[PDB]
């Protein structure tokens, strides 16, 4: 039904089990540069790895 | 043989009574539209799974 | 309040419907007669009531969308409603 | 004068270098180590320098 909200783009999450070690369920990883390759190459290669 | 068919895990998802909801318009907007659709769905989440 | 020109003829996308590119030239998507959606650039520059006043690009009579321009790409057929959003 | 332009509204760092996060889930049936198997093919077709 959050998918029937045409405007806005909603989410719903669960808390995961251990409240302690975050804040939703699965894994986490932070996508960085080394190089400073850009700002915007950086987000193009985030929405290529989405 | 079957120590290949269960799959590994951490520790199950278990119940907790809570729920998140994550609200995020088309960004560039104003607090209207995201006000629009947190009331929408309060009204959802009041009336309709109450 | 001396005025400085009357524009006949003016069409006027609301504030939803208009965004930037990648390169700071403003945009808006609108659905074609065959029903799917395409990326058009526009020159919006003047903001009058809560609607720019676009000089070029748009047209009389097309059908501009503003909302549900996230869950859409460019050249994806869509289907048509009454947005309940702008005022 | 005034020019409309792009930028990200937040912006984020790790280990004093810039970065996005990617938030996410396996599938419900398989485990964790298929989901980090599956993000080392996808980060391989990354352009290098991040």
């Amino acid at each position: 039904h959050f998918f029937s909200f045409k405007d806005a783009m909603v989410f719903a999450f669960a808390p995961p089990s251990v409240l302690e070690l975050g804040n939703a369920t699965g894994f986490d990883l932070f996508l960085q540069d080394q190089a400073g390759v850009g700002h915007e190459v950086l987000l193009q290669a985030r929405n290529k790895f989405l | 043989w079957m120590f290949t068919r269960i799959p590994t895990a951490f520790l199950p998802d278990e119940d907790q009574g809570v729920l998140f909801a994550q609200v995020q318009t088309p960004p560039g907007s104003s607090a209207e539209r995201t006000q629009v659709v947190v009331d929408s769905m309060r009204e959802y989440l009041l009336e309709k799974e109450s | 309040q001396l005025q400085e020109g009357v524009k006949q003829k003016a069409i006027l996308a609301p504030q939803q419907g208009v965004t930037r590119d990648l390169k700071g030239q403003a945009t808006a998507l609108v659905v074609n007669a065959q029903n799917k959606v395409e990326l058009r650039v526009i020159k919006a520059d003047r903001v009058i009531g809560d609607k720019w006043l676009v000089t070029e690009g748009l047209n009389a009579g097309d059908k501009i969308i503003t909302e549900g321009l996230q869950f859409v790409q460019p050249g994806v057929e869509v289907k048509t409603v009454p947005a309940k959003n702008v005022a | 004068t005034g020019k409309w332009e792009y930028g990200s509204p937040k912006l984020e760092r790790y280990n004093g270098v810039p970065a996005m996060e990617i938030l996410g889930e396996p599938a419900p049936g398989l485990s964790s180590g298929d989901a980090m198997a599956a993000v080392e093919e996808i980060v391989k077709q990354l352009p290098k320098g991040v």
